[PDB]
């Protein structure tokens, strides 16, 4: 870092990335896949299987 | 810590690291002065100027 080299921190921290991944998992586990097109719906997991 | 005959430490790649001094015996340390790349954040100059 001394001479001329600098490093810039990323715009999105690790906590925000974890929050997005958790949101995606939560959508997939319950809403099925309708939230990938429009509004999020709900449906039991066995029916999705 | 220096040996009784060691001066002018480089200690990373080529930088003049902590060095002793004449007339006395102390292990002084040298650090570069603070520096940084300033930046300006501005809105549209057609709107305001602050
Ligand atoms: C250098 O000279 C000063 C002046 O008298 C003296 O106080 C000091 O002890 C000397 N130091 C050495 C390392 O010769
Ligand atoms: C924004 O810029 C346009 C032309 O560059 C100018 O006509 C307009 O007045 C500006 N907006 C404001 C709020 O002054």
């Amino acid at each position: 870092k001394f001479n001329g080299l600098t490093v810039l921190p990323p715009l999105l921290t690790d906590e925000m990335i974890a929050q997005y991944t958790s949101a995606l998992l939560a959508g997939t586990i319950t809403s099925g896949w309708t939230f990938g097109a429009g509004a999020a719906l709900q449906i039991p997991f066995a029916m999705q299987m | 810590k220096f040996l009784p005959f060691q001066q002018f430490g480089r200690d990373i790649a080529d930088t003049t690291d902590a060095v002793r001094d004449p007339q006395t015996l102390e292990i002084l340390d040298i650090t570069p002065c603070s520096f940084g790349g300033v930046s300006v954040i501005t809105p549209g100059t057609n709107t305001s100027n602050q």
